[PDB]
RNA sequence: GGCCGCUCCAGAAGAGGGCCCCCUUGCCCGUUAUCGGGGGCUAGGCUCGAUGUCGGCC
């Protein structure tokens, strides 16, 4: 019935500007108060800004006082985020929420809606396409068992990669950890997986990545 | 002063039947003010508890908060499959509005020790100018692990990396890789590279190595 | 020494105000907005007064 879309959002250099739109349905912006809260990657939440459109009123974080400025327009039932002068701390999934109106309340409560969040990155890293290396099969396995190999996806801009092996064909044992971002700005990832050591040497097995930002293709055999 | 809002633990393991808490403290006195949070991985929070007590409108009747001064709990009476999530408390006595940390509240499952693997950097990168040499631990639980990093039994710091995934999908274990990189010219100057690894499920240390 | 006054300066000066704890807002209240009552600390810091070690005038 209620819905929050957001969006907008996005990469952008240190200093540049930026829109966030959360576009609300099936209440109305005169009954709310509407708000933006942050959560940096891997931390917790964060409360950027709210407005109360009935009554213009606005507020603001200390961090972003004098750079961000939240406004509602009513006619298209929707609220803006605009960013200015973007650091590299301010790279964030940011939500927009809603607190319903209630005329015996006193004062707001709770944030009750909360909308699926747009990512924003703050970066100087220009997009790049990743490098692919093998993770060999040990040399050195243990003769009978299992083994572990696995491709490496080394310096790319921005996330996300995709990797899958054998175009698919395997996906029993696949682990794919999540990103890192590297002291250089520049995202890196593996993607290992377990197959018998039997099949090491008449089963070939090449993984396959894709950079969609970047719109890279690779595919890496891994071999002794 | 901005009032904070601590949590604890900052995460906790249960199985489906369980009673669970969670706890935060405010810095002061919020009276009432106090609502929870539920939120799964990429997803939005959602509203479960206000007033510190009260269940908003379609959370199920399991969800129970209750006040101590200013601490406020959080309590699953019967643990249900979907509330593994993180939980997070908001205090809205004075603005600005804050929130804590976040409970992150995982399955409890049986004690795994991790499968080590050990892998050099390829001749590709090599060729680059750097050597990554990942260190992989398969299939654990619980995710508190160690890799230490010993370079002809020198042990690194600052130059390596973990990454680790969330709890699988089927048995619930973790995996992590850890990758130190160095430069070409560190690589060659060296002879033993090892990965020493220390987790619950391994009685004493697991160490793998190759040389070049 | 008289009369006036508070623009300034005093702190020699009240009352606002502020801070913390309790009561799920609890006499009446309440900006699309967090109060009231109770308990405890705040003084020269802000507003308004009062005053003179201040200012003016005859």
């Amino acid at each position: 019935e209620v819905q929050l879309v957001e969006s907008g959002g996005g990469l952008v250099q240190p200093g540049g500007s930026l829109r966030l739109s959360c576009a609300a349905s099936g209440f109305s912006l005169s009954s709310s108060s509407m708000h933006w809260v942050r959560q940096a990657p891997g931390k917790g939440l964060e409360w950027v800004a709210s407005i109360s459109p009935y009554s213009g009123s606005t507020s603001y974080a200390d961090s972003v006082k004098g750079r961000f400025t939240i406004s509602a327009d009513t006619s298209k039932n929707t609220a803006y985020l605009q960013m200015n002068s973007l650091r590299a701390e301010d790279t964030a999934v940011y939500y927009c929420a809603r607190t319903k109106y209630h005329y015996k309340n006193y004062y707001w409560w709770a944030l009750d809606y909360w909308g699926q969040g747009t990512l924003v990155t703050v970066s100087s890293a220009s997009t790049k396409g990743p490098s692919v290396f093998p993770l060999a099969p040990s040399s050195k396995s243990t003769s009978g068992g299992t083994a572990a190999l696995g491709c490496l996806v080394k310096d790319y801009f921005p996330e996300p990669v995709t990797v899958s092996w054998n175009s698919g064909a395997l996906t029993s044992g696949v682990h794919t950890f999540p990103a890192v971002l590297q002291s250089s700005g520049l995202y890196s990832l593996s993607s290992v997986v377990t197959v018998p050591s039997s099949s090491l040497g008449t089963q070939t097995y090449i993984c396959n990545v894709n950079h969609k930002p970047s719109n890279t293709k690779v595919d890496k055999k891994v071999e002794p | 002063s901005d009032i904070q809002m601590t949590q604890s633990p900052s995460s906790l393991s249960a199985s489906v039947g369980d009673r669970v808490t969670i706890t935060c403290r405010a810095s002061q006195s919020v009276y009432y003010s106090v609502a929870w949070y539920q939120q799964k991985p990429g997803k939005a929070p959602k509203l479960l508890i206000y007033s510190a007590s009260y269940l908003y409108s379609g959370v199920p009747s399991r969800f129970s908060g209750s006040r101590s001064g200013t601490d406020f709990t959080l309590t699953i009476s019967s643990l249900q499959p979907e509330d593994f999530a993180t939980y997070y408390c908001q205090q809205y006595r004075r603005r600005p509005i804050t929130f804590g940390q976040g409970t992150k509240v995982e399955i409890k499952r049986t004690v795994a020790a991790p499968s080590v693997f050990i892998f050099p950097p390829s001749d590709e990168q090599l060729k680059s100018g750097t050597a990554s040499v990942v260190c992989l631990l398969n299939n654990f639980y619980p995710r508190e692990a160690k890799v230490q990093w010993k370079v002809d039994n020198a042990l690194q710091s600052g130059n390596s990396q973990e990454s680790v995934t969330e709890q699988d999908s089927k048995d619930s274990t973790y995996s992590l890789s850890s990758t130190l990189t160095l430069s070409k010219a560190d690589y060659e100057k060296h002879k033993v590279y090892a990965c020493e690894v220390t987790h619950q499920g391994l009685s004493s240390p697991v160490t793998k190595s190759f040389n070049r």
